[PDB]
């Protein structure tokens, strides 16, 4: 006895769900914590003026290095001394 | 239809009553904001996870130093619910090149410029 | 408990910085100091890259703040010499 | 201290004998006393596999 | 002789006599077997500690399945006490 | 048959060698012996994290049973350590409460100490003098 | 008068501190046993198992015996730390 | 604000009256000068220490082993000083850091007496009706360590 | 898997590091090749590194067999009776000298699973807990609901 038509949870009929007072308390917990990053958010240094442009030439730096680095993409060099190596596979003593 | 949410720019407004509680005080403004994601990108939008990567706060619990800007605010704002933002202290002052290998960030958000491992 | 450390200061985690953690774990018996160990290092490494980064962009912030200083002055000196 | 390891190893894990007094007692109080005591979970050694439960005599 | 108990490595018989032998020599009163503690006397699992008494004083105490293996185990404890081969007494200093 | 296999028996035996301690035709055939053993090092991965959960479970329980010796419960010892500011994990205080039972007597006392204290200081909430074993050692 | 715990079980617990405060000292010396505080020393399978269930305060059960598989399988040589 | 003497009146548990600082204080440099002079006199037998090591807290004594699950960098023989050493304890006496005790109150020196390898562990990941099965085997460097001495000197 | 493996306790052949410490490794025998690509790699150390291996390890008897060999091997005899032999097939110099120095630093007990991390032939300084430990003793001895 007690059967909970078809699927908990997703149906018209669901299984009930109670918040406990340990679920009020972590949601109030959260709650905390968003009101005080409302708080530290209100409070800009700059304003959108003053910030204006004041990391264009970092940021353009930065994209000069990864533009850089994209455009030296190239086969890797090759040496002598690499084929040559392969003929130690026979080195034996004497 | 779930989309974007337009915060009320009152929210962002704060109150005497909130400057007390906080302390904080509404002139001479904090220059840079320590983040941390406390909350996992998963089952967000994901605009959410994206501004989470762009604002490079990938590892949970792992502070992060913003500039306290409109822009990095306006970012902040979005992914606000995932986030715990404090302002950084600097009770000695900025760190220079001498001591920039002895900092440390004490969980009150201070960057205490030496650290000596040694009681007080 | 990590609120109670919180409150007074140290990390959450007592694993986290503090003497406990980022104390050398052992030194050689004739009393010479340990090689630095792989997590502090990496941890000194850290620190430092979050500090450079605080340097940097407070001296960003600092230079954009002068910079606007400077163009409000350029606008007012002009205004004042072409209305002059 | 200082036993030998027969006679330690068997007052270690020897089993005591517990009394409660049922009288105006709650059941359900005296069943969770009785099931620590029982299982042995007061008992620092105490592991599942160890078979360190005690007697209790419920009057 | 590390990790090694006294009686281990030293095969000794009737305990109690060496430890009234070794008191007599120290001009202390011969001690008096007491039961200390017991628990389950009447089953098939006893524990009975037994503890020595000397002028009213505890020298030692032993735990046993029998009152009689009890007794013998603390007289062991005395002599280890006496002895000076405590298993927590100072370790060898190489 | 231009290319056959000839290490058949021992790519068998790599995993019959894992169910030998098996039961019934799990530890002779092939096509059984496979799937159990493939089982058995999942589960064998698997168990590392059930390893150490069930080892803080145990100490947890037996630093419960010892407390609760000393008239203490378990969350009232821990926290009370912490605010001394004694950083003694559950294993070496499960271990202390088996082997050193005076140790763990005297970290009670501290525990109960300390618990007292911070009532007192509930109590009296105010300026009054912080309790002596209530300070906590600064780190610079 | 204040003791944090009662000292008459096991070791006596006195706390302290340095005077620099950095350390906690504990002296805990054991409690003997007072001599008043002592007494003086006193001077079928079916059946079978029912018996032996009765006399050790178990089951049945664990009395019976077990098949050839699990006896050769129990290990004769355990490994013995201390 | 008198309240009469009812089940609920007062609260269950006992009213603790803790020392006055100043008595108690004078206890405190009583109880740490005697166990000062149980140290100095050597009134101990074997010393026991809570140790962090690597990442773990050990519960050690002098002769005792210890596994850890990674290499040190030491030869094999070498001698090492524990320096984290939070509890050092004795039959009458246990000493507690806070949260570490003092270089100049305890000395744990251990010996550096095996570098090995771990047994091969397996890690196997399977998920069913997906064609997904993978298995690895790793070996975990070991140090085995004996722990010769704990020395504490008189300096409480 | 650890019930599918053998295991043991730790513990040290003769107690090693209480006196002095003892190199455990007492033999190292190479079987290695004149010819064969197989044996390179062991043909290097032995040029190179087994010399330097054999001084700074006085305690340890180095044989070094050069015979035809498809598979170059090392064998470490242990002082505690222990031999592991390991295959140096197709292993380069640093490999070779990496495998030996394990080798030198390690005990001759089974790799096996080990039961605890630790181990302590003394454990208990204070008395092992009993039940009779943290528990008052009454005036003669009397137990509960005992008349006289
Ligand atoms: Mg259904």
């Amino acid at each position: 006895r007690g059967r909970i038509p078809g699927r908990q949870w997703i149906g018209k009929h669901r299984r009930p769900r109670f918040v406990s007072l340990r679920a009020k308390q972590n949601m109030i917990r959260r709650l905390e914590i968003e009101a005080e990053n409302h708080y530290w958010l209100s409070m800009p240094y700059m304003t959108r003026e003053q910030e204006r442009g004041h990391a264009a030439v970092r940021r353009r730096e930065a994209f000069e290095a990864i533009k850089a680095a994209a455009t030296s993409k190239f086969p890797p060099h090759r040496f002598i001394a690499d084929q040559l190596d392969h003929l130690n596979v026979t080195k034996k003593w004497s | 239809k779930f989309t974007r949410s337009r915060i009320p720019e009152k929210v962002f407004q704060a109150s005497p009553e909130d400057h007390e509680k906080y302390g904080g005080d509404p002139q001479n403004p904090h220059k840079l904001h320590i983040v941390t994601r406390i909350k996992s990108t998963r089952r967000r939008p994901y605009w959410e996870k994206d501004i989470i990567k762009m604002l490079g706060l990938e590892k949970a619990h792992t502070p992060q130093v913003h500039k306290n800007i409109p822009s990095v605010n306006a970012k902040l704002k979005v992914v606000k619910h995932l986030i715990r933002i404090k302002p950084l202290k600097l009770p000695q002052g900025l760190p220079a090149e001498e001591n920039m290998s002895n900092t440390c960030l004490k969980s009150t958000g201070e960057l205490v410029v030496q650290w000596h491992l040694k009681p007080v | 408990g990590g609120q109670w450390r919180l409150q007074q200061g140290l990390a959450a985690n007592p694993s986290g910085y503090g003497p406990l953690t980022e104390l050398p774990d052992w030194s050689y018996a004739d009393g010479r100091p340990a090689p630095p160990m792989k997590g502090q290092l990496r941890r000194k490494a850290e620190r430092e890259t979050f500090a450079r980064r605080v340097v940097l962009l407070s001296q960003e912030m600092d230079a954009g703040l002068q910079a606007w200083q400077l163009r409000q002055q350029k606008l007012q000196e002009e205004q004042r010499k072409q209305e002059n | 201290s200082s036993f030998s390891r027969a006679p330690q190893q068997w007052a270690t894990f020897a089993r005591i004998w517990y009394l409660l007094d049922g009288k105006m007692q709650p059941p359900g109080k005296l069943a969770a006393m009785a099931s620590i005591r029982l299982q042995g979970l007061h008992k620092p050694v105490y592991h599942a596999l160890s078979d360190c439960g005690d007697h209790v005599v419920i009057m | 002789m590390t990790g090694k108990e006294l009686f281990e490595m030293w095969k000794i018989i009737n305990p109690m006599g060496l430890l009234v032998e070794e008191l007599k020599k120290r001009n202390v009163s011969a001690p008096e077997s007491r039961l200390t503690r017991q628990s389950g006397g009447t089953t098939a699992l006893p524990l009975y500690f037994v503890g020595l008494y000397c002028d009213k004083k505890l020298i030692a105490e032993g735990p046993g399945e029998t009152v009689l293996v009890a007794e013998e185990e603390a007289a062991r404890v005395a002599l280890r006490k006496l002895y000076g081969f405590t298993e927590n007494r100072r370790p060898w200093n190489y | 048959l231009r290319n056959r296999v000839t290490d058949r028996y021992f790519r068998i035996q790599e995993v019959l060698k894992h169910a030998r301690h098996f039961r019934g035709r799990k530890n002779r055939c092939y096509r059984l012996a496979v799937r159990t053993v493939i089982r058995a090092f999942v589960k064998c991965t698997k168990a590392r994290y059930l390893k150490k959960k069930n080892m803080r479970t145990l100490w947890i329980n037996r630093i419960t049973a010892a407390s609760q010796e000393h008239g203490l419960k378990y969350p009232a010892l821990i926290g009370n350590l912490v605010k001394c500011q004694v950083e003694l994990n559950r294993k070496v205080l499960a271990d202390l409460a088996i082997y050193e039972p005076k140790t763990f007597k005297s970290l009670a006392a501290l525990a109960s100490r300390r618990r007292h204290e911070g009532f007192a200081a509930a109590l009296g909430d105010g300026k009054e003098p912080e309790g002596i074993f209530s300070r906590v050692v600064q780190y610079h | 008068t204040y003791s944090p715990l009662p000292d008459d079980y096991n070791c006596n617990v006195e706390l302290a501190l340095t005077s620099d405060g950095r350390t906690i000292v504990c002296y805990h010396p054991s409690v003997d046993i007072p001599y008043e505080h002592t007494k003086p020393i006193p001077r079928e399978e079916g059946p079978m198992i029912e018996q032996l269930s009765k006399m050790f305060f178990t089951t049945k059960h664990r009395w019976y015996p077990h098949g050839r598989y699990h006896r050769c399988r129990k290990n004769l040589n355990p490994p013995k730390d201390r | 604000g008198y309240v009469p003497k009812t089940s609920l009146s007062s609260p269950p548990w006992p009213e603790v009256v803790l020392p006055d600082p100043v008595e108690e204080t004078r206890h405190h440099a009583e109880v740490v000068k005697k166990v000062n002079e149980m140290i100095v006199t050597g009134q101990y037998g074997r010393l026991f220490a809570v140790v962090h090591f690597a990442s773990r807290q050990w519960k050690v004594t002098s002769e005792d082993l210890i596994l850890i699950g990674n290499e040190l960098d030491l030869a094999c023989g070498e001698r090492i000083r524990l320096e984290k050493v939070l509890l050092v304890g004795a039959d009458n006496f246990t000493l507690l850091g806070k949260p570490l005790l003092g270089k100049d109150l305890v000395r744990v020196e251990a010996t550096v007496i095996e570098k090995t390898e771990s047994w091969p562990r397996i890690i196997m990941r399977f998920r069913k009706r997906k064609n997904f099965k993978k298995k690895r085997i790793v070996t975990t460097p070991q140090t085995v360590l004996r722990i010769n001495s704990i020395e504490i000197a008189p300096c409480l | 898997t650890a019930r599918g493996t053998p295991s043991r306790f730790l513990a040290s052949v003769l107690h090693n590091g209480l006196g002095r410490y003892v190199q455990q490794l007492q033999r190292l025998s190479f079987s290695v090749s004149r010819d064969g690509a197989s044996s390179r790699g062991a043909r290097e150390f032995v040029e190179r590194e087994v010399i330097d291996f054999a001084r700074r390890n006085p305690g340890v008897v180095i044989y070094v067999n050069s015979r035809p060999c498809c598979v170059p091997r090392v064998v470490a005899e242990y002082l505690n009776g222990a031999v592991r032999e390991e295959s140096i097939h197709c292993k380069s110099v640093e490999e070779i000298s990496t495998l030996v120095q394990k080798l030198a630093d390690q005990s001759g007990l089974d790799v096996i699973r080990i039961r605890k991390p630790f181990h302590t032939d003394n454990p208990s300084i204070q008395g092992q807990w009993h039940p009779f430990t943290n528990k008052p003793t009454t005036f003669r001895g009397l137990r509960p609901r005992e008349v006289q």
